[PDB]
């Protein structure tokens, strides 16, 4: 037989990768919804009993979340944007070459090894009006760190450059698929070099970056390190991520930050959800 | 317009050699060669594909070389199939089209005259993937019929099809040519397409060509005794003779004829090994006619016992090696050696192993 | 011809300089005293190396380098290998991709690991193995797993079915079309999930700043943050901004090694009639 | 065996007293400093998750003197009037400097003892300044009348949106009476009463005309206290008010050229040296003059007041020790605590530590005047010191009453003190969400 | 062995719908038909590929219908060519013997001998995209060539080929199976080759199958109406008719009157809009003697003006629609009024339409 002589294979085979994924994260998905069912304080531990969903209601009914909320969204609709508009030349100048054997190809990647908290600093030393490669080259006095929208643009750059090796690759890999005869007569058929590109070149892909814009949309939304090393909450410029690390970690407030964390889990499981529906032929179909 | 190709040649880490010849407006060229003979080679490098070696090549008074494809408006139908998986039949058709001239009240007449023409109007909704063979096949020369280009290069286009499918493809292959577009280069080893559609067929072996003539002085008079033994799929079979000129040979006999023909040859110091080269097609049953009136036909055939049927005609595998006569339909013969034939000895081609240029015709 | 020789040596280094120009500062803080850290001129005057013989101080940063040149090493293989499973099956399978092991692989890697972490560590604090290599592994495979899935189930079902039928018909168990047919195909494909696993797990700081305690699995991207110049509140520029020049070693002999199975155009097996 | 923790940042110091404590004395249990990360919030993180656990370890350890009691108000540090009849509040607090004694008690006893203190005080240009400001309101007017030059006119300080804002407003606060919360940990007194308003909206006025001064400018809004440890040595600042070590700091930096604009080459002698990372003990000669060179350009005077000389009671900080309720046996932590903060290990701990130690009589001897010649200000620094505000919980209040102070150009003295004070009420009652 | 279909339906609308034939061992079933009625369904139906709708599938004693194609032992080779593109040509070819028995001192030698068949000896290391379609053709055959499997599965093994060196491969191919081979069905369109290597082959349109005889049984006698126009590639049954069995006219005049098989023919008694489909290889010119050496075998007397000159043995198109007609080569004939056609009228097979059988052989 065949029916039962693929999905007995199957079974054992998915059986690792499923059974490690629910040993050590169904219960602390569990835990984390649990703190959010009920007030929890660690400064007063069992000092709470079940309150429903107070903590839900209470984040919705402020002005410091939907202000951390509308940068969070506001960087992440702009940053991937430009960074799929970016990793597409970058990919092609990457696979295209005749100099890259290793060269460019790797040069393009070791921007994406820096750690990221060495990799901020650099930044935030970077732009200091008198201390700075290039803050020196603004005008004098200039300080693009104390007001909003220039230190949104620097955040912005920070992330730009950092995970550019990440739409850079995927990009690349999955374009290395795409066969020499189909390009061949699309040259051959009156298309020059960009014709030739969203019309023969993109729609082959088009699985290969539903893995580029679907696992970047989720990290460049929980952005925390280079807004929170860079500039951490001036101005009223802090993420999302960062309004969930003050009201849990430095805090205690557990009850809160559980809810903080499922409301933005929610909130990227509606683009995950989206992408998904958006691209037709995507993992499992 | 005059494709003028002066000594092309590509190399390798020695696939074409000097290819010294033109290919004027208008006219067609079929060029045909075994297998891997710098064949389709000659087409992707005609394109702007595979840049040359030696470093010539005129698409018209011009200099177009080491240029981009699509300055060269030529169309191509590949020996594969580009057949783009993602769009449908409508789109691969209207491909080379809608990057051109757009305006939307022509190409839905264009992608349905031109799939009206193949025989595909019902198959306007599936995409490559959904498509047998002899479908994909005829939606990759439509890519190239719908073009309208300056210059048609189909390379093998109609290779698996049926037989009256074949038959009204070569009809509206040339139906269509004739009223203008191209100088067109046919690639095909069919033998029979390569006889009723070029003006101008091409005969060539790992990468040197052979003749250059039309599709009857090369069936008639073949030069260099390879495109002679090569077209006319039942090849001429090859008999061995000594330079004897008045009667030259057999393999089992000596009494020849023709004179007529002997009047040129009389300047001949070629060695005494001599080739016969004797086609199927001209020997005949002498239980039919003796050959002709005259009775005298050379009745020879002796043995032959692998008697093919075929149908229409049955084939005598003929043996003094290893030769091959064709017989009329009802010849009364099942393996046996009754068969007693007759050749028509006043067509024939003598030939030589050194040099082979015993054409001697015209 | 050097009119497609002379753009493509300067889109040659617009690239390698774009990408490059701050792993130059960075470079150029780490190698400078700590006088003039503060000056900009981005080419250092005065350059000393004081900084690396401080950061190589006795037995501070080769154990917790090698206790991460030792794990991702690992984690990259256990992720990569065990990850492949379920993502051939998913892929050149029919039933078990279904949208139940695809719906959970999406939410597990997306939820944030803040509010996660404390479960972890008192789970692991009477469970067993909390301050070492395997107490360490398990959580970074199992957040690296869906995109070494998403990574693979989406570079394993673009090979030819036509391969895949061919190796059907010559008598090939699955264990050896997966070995000799599929697998070379995808080499472009594999390159690309175990690259991004390992710099996944050799750069993060979220759950090995919580779930290590002694020189028994500190991971350098953890103990390359709690340095300490000569006072609490200060930034020691000499071995932050200078040890990452030591940890970017790896993640460059690493890409090198593995930036040559991304052959370009590789298959010529298609309709061609 | 008592294994107590103590922050990443200062821990060598704390191995060698840890070492002197358990093998130097008699061998009664050894000790260890397993120490925890230098995140200054990450260590409590650490803490409280692991005392949360009830996992049986972790005796004694080193908490922030921000954290008096409330990290101990559910029951976390245990108290020392419940030692096992020993010495625990009779020692703690037998003879210790009255300010530091004062953040580690929570309502009327202690829980903690001080280990390390740690006060503010001005450091000013010697060179062109002999009338060092005492009152803020004239210590923005010297730099008002120094702006005359490029540079000199840049007053530093340290109101980056931190824990350095708070910890440089409430000198101010308090520097002219009142209380954030209030004498105990129920109720907000900043606003109450007319007395305590009178105060607050001038320590906003002279918050905001320091940050948009005739001669300040940007980057004060973005500036911690390295700006301001750095300005004034770069050689573009006159005033600047940091912690004791920028003295030890600027006598071994601007030997390799980053000077504040006095020479300082580097006599042959130390220049004659390859020295590794750590350019200290020159045999205290070379130290000698370097700092007698330093003595002309390098001032310092007790914190500027806001009142007429009624001297600002800064507020100060530091890191105390105390015994942890997670341990079934105490006694001998108890016991080792006494002796981790004695004679020898208190004076090795400044002698060449880096935290200016604390005890009774200690800062009045040759025996530590050899290392700390700001000793004669920083002793009356820590008796009238205004402690950082008492609270039940710290870590929420403060980042929010510098949320509300994190633009800190255009604060507008008279306006944002209602806004501040119903901040801090938020804070302090449980109702919001931390900004 | 004994693969028995039997009513294997197969559709997604459609596709073959009914098919009910056996395969003894041995013999070969060469699947012939237009493109597009399916013939590469149902090689993939019978090696377990595309899974059967409602059909019963069965090979010797039990009914594998269901179970794995790897549990079957059957070669293949595909309309495409399914070539790995990395493994050099040596291994592509040894690569079936790689997966049950490696005995290299085997292997080595067993893929040398059949490199050596397929003359591919010189270009056999290296890799399946640098080589020409024909020889990666030649490769797709020696992958399955080379196993002495347990049946044989070919898809138009030869397409892009060389008639020269077609004709040995069939031969070769023949010889193959001869030592043995059982099933060897064989997908293929070129008519010459399938009555010399086919013992039994299935004309099929749009799945249906039309005949399963001898390809001597089905070239004279056809039947169904449309196994007539599809083999004996240049057909032609246009001409109409009108029945009068002692006098029948033609649209060129009397031509049937045959009473030694009129007797079945007029047992027939059907609808009067017969058809009499005459052969184009019995139309001839007016050289031979008529009848059967006689005269008024109605030489017709066209008026064409249409003629093709592929080789020795030309072809007229005559109207006076779109009749063909072979020719000797010695008639001198031209594009005028011209020779007068004399239809030899002892091979007829009168059709009928409205029920389009009129088998007329039984
Ligand atoms: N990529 C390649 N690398 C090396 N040699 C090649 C390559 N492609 C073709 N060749 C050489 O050229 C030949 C192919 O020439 P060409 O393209 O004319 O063949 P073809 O027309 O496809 O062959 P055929 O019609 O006989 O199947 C090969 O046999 C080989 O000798
Ligand atoms: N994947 C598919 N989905 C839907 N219909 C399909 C698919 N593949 C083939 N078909 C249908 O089957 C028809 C062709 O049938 P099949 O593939 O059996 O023919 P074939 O014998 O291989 O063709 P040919 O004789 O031209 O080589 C197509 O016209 C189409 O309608
Ligand atoms: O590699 C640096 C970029 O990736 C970072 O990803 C880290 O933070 C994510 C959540 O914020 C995590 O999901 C992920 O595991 C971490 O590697 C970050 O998202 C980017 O800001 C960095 O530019
Ligand atoms: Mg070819
Ligand atoms: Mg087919």
């Amino acid at each position: 037989d065949d029916k039962k002589s693929e999905r007995r294979l199957a079974f054992w085979l998915i059986a690792p990768a499923v059974l490690l994924m629910l040993a050590v994260t169904a219960y602390p998905i569990g835990y984390a919804v649990w703190l959010s069912l009920q007030r929890y304080n660690l400064a007063e531990p069992h000092d709470t009993e079940f309150i429903g969903l107070a903590n839900y209601v209470t984040v919705l009914t402020d002005g410091y979340w939907w202000t951390a909320f509308a940068v969070t969204l506001g960087i992440t609709v702009v940053s991937v944007a430009i960074e799929f508009a970016l990793g597409l030349a970058l990919a092609l100048v990457m696979h295209r070459t005749i100099f890259g054997k290793g060269a460019v190809r790797t040069a393009i990647l070791i921007p994406y090894g820096i750690v990221t908290v060495a990799a901020s600093y650099s930044w935030y030393y970077a732009w200091t009006p008198g201390t700075g490669y290039l803050a020196n080259l603004l005008p004098e006095g200039s300080a693009p760190l104390t007001d909003q929208l220039p230190s949104l643009a620097i955040v912005v750059l920070a992330e730009v450059w950092k995970t550019t090796p990440f739409m850079a690759l995927l990009l690349l890999a999955g374009l290395a698929l795409v066969p020499q005869d189909l390009l061949n007569a699309a040259q051959v058929d009156g298309a020059g070099p960009w014709k030739r590109l969203t019309k023969v070149i993109l729609p082959m892909i088009k699985p290969a970056i539903l893995v580029a814009l679907l696992f970047r949309t989720l990290d460049a939304f929980r952005i925390f390190d280079n807004i929170y090393i860079l500039t951490g909450g001036s101005n009223d410029t802090g993420s999302v991520s960062i309004l969930g690390y003050d009201n849990l970690f430095k805090a205690f407030n557990v009850g809160l930050g559980s809810a903080i964390s499922v409301l933005i889990f929610l909130s990227v499981a509606i683009i995950a959800f989206i992408y998904i529906k958006i691209f037709g032929a995507a993992a499992p179909g | 317009a005059e494709i003028v190709l002066d000594r092309v040649t590509k190399s390798y880490p020695a696939a074409v050699k000097e290819f010294s010849m033109t290919i004027a407006d208008g006219e067609f060229i079929i060029l045909v060669g075994p297998s891997g003979c710098g064949k389709s080679t000659t087409l992707n490098m005609i394109a702007g594909l595979e840049e040359i070696t030696s470093g010539e090549l005129r698409i018209g008074g011009e200099r177009v070389n080491e240029k981009a494809p699509k300055d060269r408006d030529i169309a191509m139908v590949f020996q594969s199939y580009a057949l783009y998986p993602h769009m449908t039949v409508r789109q691969n058709i209207a491909f080379p089209l809608t990057l051109a001239k757009v305006p939307k009240a022509e190409i839905a007449a264009k992608v349905e005259e031109t799939a009206k023409i193949l025989d595909l109007s019902e198959l306007l909704d599936r995409k490559p993937g959904q498509l047998s063979g002899g479908q994909r096949q005829r939606v990759a020369m439509g890519r190239a019929i719908v073009r309208s280009p300056k210059a048609f290069l189909m390379d093998q286009p109609l290779s698996n099809l049926d037989a009256k499918l074949r038959v009204q493809m070569r009809a509206e292959i040339s139906r269509l040519q004739d009223r203008l577009g191209t100088t067109t280069v046919y690639v095909t080893h069919d033998q029979t397409e390569a006889m009723t559609l070029g003006d101008r067929v091409v005969v060539m072996l790992a990468g040197e060509v052979q003749q250059i003539g039309t599709p009857d002085e090369l069936y008639s008079s073949p030069a260099n005794l390879f495109v002679a033994g090569f077209i006319g799929s039942p090849a001429m079979n090859f008999f061995p003779a000594t330079r004897t000129d008045v009667g030259v040979r057999l393999p089992f006999g000596e009494v020849t004829l023709t004179p007529h023909m002997l009047d040129l040859l009389d300047k001949q110091a070629r060695p005494e090994n001599i080739i016969v080269g004797i086609r199927p097609e001209h020997i005949e049953d002498s239980a039919l006619l003796d050959g002709y009136a005259r009775i005298r036909a050379l009745t020879f055939s002796v043995r032959a016992d692998i008697v093919e049927s075929l149908g229409a005609d049955k084939y005598v595998h003929f043996t003094t090696n290893q030769f091959i006569a064709r017989v009329s339909a009802d010849s009364r013969v099942r393996t046996g050696e009754q068969i007693e034939l007759a050749i028509d000895t006043t067509k024939l081609s003598i030939f030589d192993a050194a040099t082979g240029l015993n054409l001697t015709r015209d | 011809d050097a009119r497609r020789a002379t753009w493509w040596s300067v889109v040659n280094i617009l690239v390698i300089v774009y990408a490059l120009i701050p792993v130059l500062w960075i470079l150029s803080l780490s190698l400078k005293p700590t006088s003039s850290v503060k000056d900009g001129k981005l080419i250092p005057t005065e350059i000393t190396f004081a900084n690396y013989k401080a950061i190589f101080s006795g037995d501070a940063f080769t154990s917790a380098l090698f206790n991460s040149i030792g794990i991702g090493l690992i984690t990259t293989i256990i992720a990569v290998v065990i990850g492949g499973m379920a993502a051939y099956a998913v892929a050149r399978l029919q039933f078990p991709g279904k949208q139940l092991l695809i719906g959970v692989a999406l939410l597990i890697a997306m939820f944030p690991h803040i509010s996660l972490v404390t479960p972890i560590f008192n789970m692991w604090r009477g469970i067993g193995l909390f301050d070492t290599w395997p107490g360490l592994i398990i959580p970074y495979i199992t957040f690296a797993l869906p995109l070494a899935i998403y990574t693979l189930s989406a570079f394993f079902r673009e090979i030819p079915w036509d391969l895949e039928k061919a190796a059907k018909m010559d008598g090939a168990t699955p264990a050896q079309a997966f070995r000799k047919v599929i697998a070379p195909l995808a080499a472009p494909g594999i390159v690309t999930a175990a690259i991004l696993v390992f710099i996944f797990a050799w750069n993060d700081l979220l759950l090995a700043l919580s779930l290590t305690a002694t020189q028994r699995a500190i991971t350098a991207p953890v103990a390359i943050a709690n340095f300490t110049g000569s006072s609490q509140f200060e930034e020691p520029t000499g071995s932050i901004a200078a040890g990452a020049m030591v940890i970017t070693i790896p993640i460059i002999i690493f890409v090198l090694i593995f930036q040559r199975r991304i052959v370009a155009g590789l298959t010529s097996g298609a309709v061609k009639g | 065996v008592i294994n107590y923790y103590t922050p990443a940042n200062e821990e060598a110091t704390f191995k060698a007293v840890a070492n002197r404590c358990n093998e130097q004395l008699g061998g009664r249990f050894q000790i260890a400093q397993r120490n925890l990360p230098k995140g200054a919030d990450d260590q409590r993180l650490q803490l409280a998750r692991r005392l949360t656990g009830n996992d049986k370890s972790l005796d004694v350890m080193a908490l922030d003197v921000v954290w008096t009691a409330e990290f101990a108000e559910a029951g976390w540090a245990v108290p020392l009037s419940e030692d096992p009849a020993g010495l625990a509040e009779a020692d703690a607090t037998e003879n210790t400097l009255p300010g530091p004694l004062e953040t580690a008690r929570w309502q009327d006893e202690l829980y903690a003892a001080p280990i390390t203190t740690n006060t503010q005080l001005l450091w000013y240009r010697a060179d062109l300044m002999p009338a060092p400001p005492t009152t803020w309101d004239g210590m923005l007017d010297e730099a008002n009348r120094l702006y005359r030059e490029g540079g000199p006119s840049w007053i530093a300080v340290q109101g980056k949106q931190y824990e350095g804002m708070v910890v440089w407003f409430n000198t101010l606060l308090q520097s002219a009476g009142g209380q954030v919360l209030s004498d105990d940990g129920q109720r907000v007194t900043l606003t109450d009463t007319p007395e305590h308003r009178a105060a607050t909206v001038k320590a906003l006025r002279i918050i905001k005309s320091v940050a948009t001064a005739p001669g300040a400018d940007p980057s004060i809004t973005q500036t911690d206290e390295n700006t301001a440890r750095l300005a004034l040595e770069q050689g573009k600042a006159a005033l600047e008010v940091n912690w004791p070590y920028v003295l030890p700091s600027l006598l071994e930096n601007a030997v390799k050229g980053g000077v504040s604009f006095l020479p300082l080459d580097g006599d042959p002698a130390l220049q004659g040296s390859i020295n590794d990372v750590g350019t200290f003990s020159p045999t205290d000669e070379q130290f000698d003059i370097a700092f007698d060179a330093s003595k002309k350009v390098f001032g310092f005077a007790p914190y500027p007041g806001v009142n007429p000389d009624e001297p600002a009671r800064v507020t100060l900080g530091g890191l105390n020790l105390a015994v942890a309720s997670t341990s079934q046996h105490k006694a001998e932590a108890f016991e080792a605590i006494r002796c981790l903060r004695n004679v020898e290990n208190q004076r090795y701990t400044s002698i060449e530590g880096g935290l200016p130690a604390v005890r009774t009589s200690l800062y009045d001897d040759p025996a530590f005047q050899k290392k700390y010649p700001q000793y004669e200000i920083i002793r009356q620094q820590l008796t009238n010191a205004a402690v950082r505000p008492a609270t039940p919980v710290y870590q929420a209040v403060s980042t929010r009453m510098s949320a509300t102070l994190a633009p800190i150009s255009d604060i507008d003295p008279e306006r944002t003190a209602d806004e501040l004070t119903e901040a801090v009420q938020k804070a302090i009652d449980g109702k919001g969400l931390i900004p």
